[PDB]
């Protein structure tokens, strides 16, 4: 899973 | 609506208490009630709305992935037949997740987006619209999948066009939009090269504009830039 | 009940899936449905019921503490008046927590306890009854507080009497009961010396019986003994 | 908070 905006 | 009798300011106050108590379902219900008062949201209120629903749908997405993996293993050769329960429960979680996405999209359509004229609010809401269509796309398997993907793409693209015209390359909303659109390209649209190009270009243009920022703005922007870098390291 | 149409075995299966997905509210609803089928529960099923409700009420208790602390600070001298919202939201969370405790106590009363004849099931359920009265006592402030505390005490005491007669001192149910009754003495009943004495005696009697155990049983018992030791270190 | 049974 890529990091999306936290 | 069960929040119709509560003052707007009280709903906001309780959303902040719910955040402190890590009661994100309550937080989301309070913020939905606040939106339904019909007034535009301030910057702080938009970020309360976003945090609340991100945490709710984040838990559903994590649960859906666990159940989907179990279901996929149940459909290997040599796997013993265990009945309909795994599919049924995965469908239950999926339907709830879709319900939350539809709720958010409904708030954006009635009437947050149409009243948002400043770039900071309009880009924020269009980014949200892309995000919640993206979460729908993660679980979509049927004849509307292509249209769900195109709805996410279209919302992100409109947000990108505004952000490039109206915001500096270091603006955290612009950066977070580009981050999430790159994830869309990689994880949803089967376009890893587009994802990489967008992340690299976004990072490099922000780098070149950091010199204009205060120390606090620099911290805000570099935090999101690090997520772009983390993804580029994962992807290349 | 919304689970009345689902097979008992399917409810059990889905409770285990819900645990894997960290969907503890769903887990608790599935296990409530399984109890309401009217058959006795196996050891594994009792521990599914306990895990589910412990996690649900654990989140509520943590949220209640956050809100109660905020409310108490609002009532310091020099604190600005902020209206009824903190009290209202703390009351909302409190009422939900009480509802979950009442649900568990209702399952125990109708009819888990009265059908439980073996020591392992009867002690387990009486320990649960003490636990959920203890959670009610944590939030109680009115004219029934003393009776809620006495209900917890009475359930724990009955469980203790059975456990001492029918179980070895290393049995994990016996150990966990003694651990929780000691916490009751310290945190609810204003009896820190009783809490310390119970924890020490329980630990020492288990120590002396470890030589009878297999490696796997030794691991089970020493894990709970370490919690008793952790509390004694905190308390002395 | 004392540890109760996990
Ligand atoms: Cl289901
Ligand atoms: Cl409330
Ligand atoms: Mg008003
Ligand atoms: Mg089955
Ligand atoms: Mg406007
Ligand atoms: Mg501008
Ligand atoms: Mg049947
Ligand atoms: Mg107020
Ligand atoms: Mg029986
Ligand atoms: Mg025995």
């Amino acid at each position: 899973k890529a990091k999306s905006c936290t | 609506g069960a929040m119709g009798s509560m003052e707007r300011a009280s709903l906001i106050q309780k959303a902040k208490l719910a955040e402190q108590a890590e009661r994100y379902e309550d937080m989301a219900a309070f913020m939905k009630g606040a939106v339904e008062k019909g007034e535009e949201l301030s910057n702080e209120e938009r970020n309360l709305l976003s945090v609340a629903y991100k945490n709710v749908v984040g838990g559903q997405r994590a649960a859906w992935r666990v159940l989907s993996s179990i279901e996929q293993k149940s459909n290997e050769e040599g796997s013993e037949e265990k009945g309909p329960e795994v599919r049924e429960y995965r469908e239950k979680v999926e339907t709830e997740l879709q319900g939350v996405c539809d709720t958010v999209l409904g708030l954006l359509d009635s009437h947050l987006i149409k009243e948002a004229g400043d770039a900071e609010s309009r880009v924020f809401y269009l980014k949200m619209k892309g995000d919640y269509y993206r979460y729908l796309a993660e679980v979509a398997t049927g004849d509307d999948k292509k249209r769900i993907i195109d709805s996410a793409r279209s919302a992100y693209q409109e947000a990108m066009d505004i952000s490039k015209k109206e915001m500096p390359p270091t603006n955290p909303i612009r950066l977070g939009l580009a981050l999430n659109f790159s994830v869309f390209h990689y994880e949803i649209a089967n376009s890893p090269e587009e994802a990489i190009s967008l992340a690299k270009t976004t990072f490099d243009e922000a780098m070149a504009d950091l010199h204009t920022l205060s120390e606090d703005s620099y911290k805000d922007s570099t935090l999101i830039m690090q997520l772009l870098r983390d993804n580029l390291t994962l992807w290349t």
